[PDB]
């Protein structure tokens, strides 16, 4: 539930990008 | 007449409401209405234990549990876990009931009501083809689709074989060339034609022939999204006349049997596909039984000419049914036209795009890409600060994109957390967006409070972030930057608003990081040292790595700037490995821990991959079947032990745990 000030603030955190399809069922 | 052949009728056939209402009431074939009853009431049945999540019923349901769900109206509740089993046997069963053609209506009906309940309590889960599904079965709870082939005509000889009005066919035909030309329409955006969606689409294997005569890009460019557009622009006009109708059907058949495996949407290819024949002759399937062997023919629906039936009118004075039939035909095709573009009644459901996505028809048109999401909330009499993990009590991510949502999710935070000891909590949202290859920005006011923030159905929402749509025409350099990189090197585009601040903790692995400006002016301040300076277009610095920094903009105008670092730590695994794993290598050729740990788990991977890679065919298909077979079963024996609660009683929960783990077995 609740993280770290230095864990909030990381940005560049490995990575982070997806089709992200509204139409496709994800699960 | 040219008209009457090319048309189907006649101007004169317009001039009063009386003439409007007989053409509308035109006695015709029943054959092609009921064989597509027949296969949308199976695509159905095969589409509610997968899609319509009857497998998840229990994971999704799960009593006395805390989640935060996003209904479209807040009053609207789920009923408890048993029930809603009852509402999916329901369900299926009014799904059955229309593809066997037994009692119609009250089968359209019962499944009609679950259907848009369940439609209605989850606004997450909504796209297009289930919009689709419940459109469908509206149209066709009026219709008298049980009057070719269906248990119905055994059990009433009135109902057997009997004519169907014609507005059976048009509203139907109607409803899909609405489908395809609000899709083509769509698909005129500029990031559709300069062909930004969808730009790695063209890598498939199905993308092969075409990759003979043309290069990647030009193919992507042309085949995917000029083609696309050109099918979704002519498809009707190519189906509706039958000079053409043969080279419309081999294309759109084409079109959804490759979009069946592109993408993954249900049954939405094989649904257009059942579509695509009704705009044949509407005596088709007849014509075929025609042309069937006598022994087979005892075997298939009748073959003889339809008799009269009371729902049409023919060659007297129209009834009420028929005036009623008129009128619905108008206003529903009306409605079906205006609801797509109707974004300026509903002004609080539009954030970048425009209203709650899944009726309006643009399939794959905005690609969206999150690069960071954090919670803030501060005591309401303490004031101490805190943060939350990103979407704690959620089973979906749609939260991020829709001000609506973002509000119904921090109501939900505000009540949960008064029970962790976070009393009156205020709570601010930072979620980092990119769409369609754009510079990554805030979506929404980082300083604003949504706990007492301000939002109306009919209002636009103050709290939303504008999208820089003058920063467009830098995709090209962006690409040629990204594309310019090292191996091992990442980058990150970033455009911030001025009077607003990033910071930022680079983390320890991320040695050898730096910031570059592109545009505007900002300002970075070493927060350890406590040391400010001044960046100009083009002058780069260098960061360090496991402390904090924030970057102040200070233009006048939004600015831009780009992250380049390499993960260190990787680098250096990454050779230790190497050189250990060529040592080993070299003593076995002949010459000559956590890492070796590391090592035989990549091989083990690596193993695993390559006999993954290498499967027959038909072991892969088999193990699909025996996938499907489970799901079907597990959805299954939960609905028997629910149904059993509900009627019997609750048994003894040891019991109830042996049930559970019989229905969790796997399948053979
Ligand atoms: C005062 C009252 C007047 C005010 C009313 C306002 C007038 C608005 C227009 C209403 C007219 C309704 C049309 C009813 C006629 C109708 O449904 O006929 C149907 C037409 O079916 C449809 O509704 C078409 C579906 C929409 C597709 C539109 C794409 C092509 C544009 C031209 C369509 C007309 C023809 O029946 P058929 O099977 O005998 O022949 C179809 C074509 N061939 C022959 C090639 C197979
Ligand atoms: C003339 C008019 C006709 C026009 C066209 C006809 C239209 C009718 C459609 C008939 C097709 C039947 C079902 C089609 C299959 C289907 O629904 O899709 C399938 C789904 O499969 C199904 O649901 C149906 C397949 C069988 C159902 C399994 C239940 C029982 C299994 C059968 C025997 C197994 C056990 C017995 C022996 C051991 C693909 O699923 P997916 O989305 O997970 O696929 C992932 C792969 N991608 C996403 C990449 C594609
Ligand atoms: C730079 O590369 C290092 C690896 O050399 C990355 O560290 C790895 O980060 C991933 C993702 O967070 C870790 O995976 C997850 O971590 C948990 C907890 O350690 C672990 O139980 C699982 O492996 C889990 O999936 C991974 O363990 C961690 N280390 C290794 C050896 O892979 C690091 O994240 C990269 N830099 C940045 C800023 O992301
Ligand atoms: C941190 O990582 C960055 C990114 O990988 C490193 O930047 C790289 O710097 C080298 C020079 O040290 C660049 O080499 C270039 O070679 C061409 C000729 O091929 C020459 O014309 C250039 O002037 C330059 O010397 C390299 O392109 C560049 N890489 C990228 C992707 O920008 C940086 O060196 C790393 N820092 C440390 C301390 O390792
Ligand atoms: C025959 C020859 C020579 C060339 C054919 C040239 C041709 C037509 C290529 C077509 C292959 C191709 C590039 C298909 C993806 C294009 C996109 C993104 C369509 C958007 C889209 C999608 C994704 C759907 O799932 C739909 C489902 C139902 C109804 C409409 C749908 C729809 O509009
Ligand atoms: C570095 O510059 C930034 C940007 O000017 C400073 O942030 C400002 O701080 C002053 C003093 O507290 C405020 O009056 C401004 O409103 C701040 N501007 C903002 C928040 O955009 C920052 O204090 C400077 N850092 C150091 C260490 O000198
Ligand atoms: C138990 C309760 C919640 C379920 C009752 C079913 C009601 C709400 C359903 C049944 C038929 C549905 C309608 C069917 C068709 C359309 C046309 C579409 O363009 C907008 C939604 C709209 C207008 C639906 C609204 C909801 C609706 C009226
Ligand atoms: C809530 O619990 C915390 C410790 O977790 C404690 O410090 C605090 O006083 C508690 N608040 C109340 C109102 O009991």
């Amino acid at each position: 539930l609740f993280i770290r000030r230095e864990q909030a603030n990381n940005i560049l955190a490995r990575v982070t990008r997806a089709n992200s399809f509204l139409e496709e069922m994800k699960k | 007449s040219r008209i009457g052949k090319l048309l189907g009728f006649e101007w004169t056939d317009l001039s009063s409401w009386r003439r409007l209402v007989t053409l509308l009431n035109r006695p015709t074939d029943p054959a092609s209405l009921a064989v597509f009853r027949f296969l949308f009431g199976f695509l159905m049945v095969l589409d509610i234990p997968q899609e319509r999540g009857l497998s998840s019923l229990d994971r999704k349901y799960l009593d006395g549990l805390d989640v935060c769900r996003f209904p479209l109206l807040d009053a609207l509740r789920p009923l408890p876990l048993d029930w809603m089993y009852l509402v999916y046997t329901i369900m299926f069963l009014g799904a059955l009931g229309m593809m066997l053609g037994l009692c119609y209506r009250i089968s359209c009906v019962l499944f009609l009501l679950p259907y848009w309940y369940v439609f209605l309590l989850d606004k997450t889960s909504w796209n297009n083809h289930s919009y689709l599904y419940g459109l469908l079965a509206f149209q066709l709870t009026f219709m008298d689709a049980n009057h070719y082939w269906s248990v119905d005509g055994l059990l009433n000889a009135h109902r057997r074989n009997a004519h169907v009005p014609l507005w059976n066919y048009a509203v139907l035909r109607g409803q899909i060339f609405i489908v395809y030309f609000i899709a083509g329409v769509a698909a005129l955006d500029a990031d559709w034609v300069e062909g930004y969606s969808m730009e790695y689409l063209s890598r498939h294997w199905l993308f092969s022939p075409f990759k003979l005569l043309l290069s990647e890009e030009l193919t992507s460019l042309l085949v995917v999204h000029w083609g696309g557009l050109l099918l979704d622009l002519s498809a009707g006009f190519l189906l509706f006349f039958d000079v053409s109708r043969s080279i419309g059907l081999f294309f759109v058949s084409y079109f959804h049997c490759m979009n069946s495996q592109l993408f993954s949407i249900g049954m939405f290819s094989y649904v257009m596909l059942a579509s695509s024949p009704l705009f044949c002759s509407p005596e088709w399937p007849r014509k075929l039984v025609s042309y069937c062997p006598r022994r087979l023919q005892q075997l298939l629906p009748l073959k003889a000419a339809p008799q009269p039936s009371v729902s049409c009118v023919y060659k007297q004075k129209p009834g009420l049914r028929h005036q009623l039939g008129a009128a619905f035909t108008l206003l529903y095709l009306l409605e079906q036209l205006f609801l797509p573009y109707s974004h300026f009644l509903t002004q609080g459901y539009n954030n970048w795009t425009n209203g709650l996505y899944g009726y309006s028809w643009d399939m794959m048109v905005h690609s969206r890409s999150h690069q960071h999401v954090k919670i803030t909330y501060r005591d309401g009499r303490t004031g101490e600060l805190g943060y939350l993990n990103p979407g704690v009590f959620t089973q979906s991510r749609r939260w991020k994109d829709h001000a609506d949502m973002l509000k119904q999710y921090a109501t939900c935070l505000s009540r949960l957390l008064p029970k962790y000891n976070v009393t009156e909590p205020q709570i601010y949202f930072d979620i980092w967006v990119s769409i369609n290859d754009r510079f990554q920005q805030r979506i929404f006011d980082p300083r604003v409070d949504i706990v007492q923030a301000a939002w109306s159905p009919f209002q636009r929402t103050s709290w939303v972030q504008p999208l820089l749509m003058d920063l467009s025409p830098w995709r090209a350099k962006l690409q040629e930057i990204k594309s310019s990189l090292d191996n091992h090197t990442e980058v990150v585009f970033i455009a911030d608003f001025p009077g607003l601040h990033l910071e930022n903790f680079v983390s320890e692995d991320l040695g050898n990081t730096s910031i570059q400006l592109l545009q505007g002016e900002v300002t970075v301040e070493l927060v350890a040292e406590q040391k400010n300076q001044t960046l100009r277009e083009g002058e780069k610095m260098q960061l360090p790595a496991g402390e904090y920094h924030k970057v102040y903009t200070t233009s006048p105008s939004p600015s831009c700037y780009m992250y380049v670092y390499v993960n260190t730590t990787e680098l250096a695994l990454e050779q230790d490995l190497a050189y250990l794993q060529e040592l080993k290598e070299k003593v076995e050729n002949g010459s000559e821990t956590p890492l070796v740990q590391t090592f035989l788990r990549r091989q083990q991977r690596l193993q695993e991959i390559e006999r993954r890679r290498n499967t027959p065919f038909h072991e892969r298909f088999f193990r699909f079947l025996l996938r499907k077979l489970y799901v079907f079963r597990r959805s299954f024996l939960m609905t028997c032990i629910s149904l059993r609660n509900l009627i019997l009683g609750r048994p003894s929960l040891e019991q109830l745990a042996q049930e559970v783990t019989y229905a969790n077995l796997r399948p053979f």
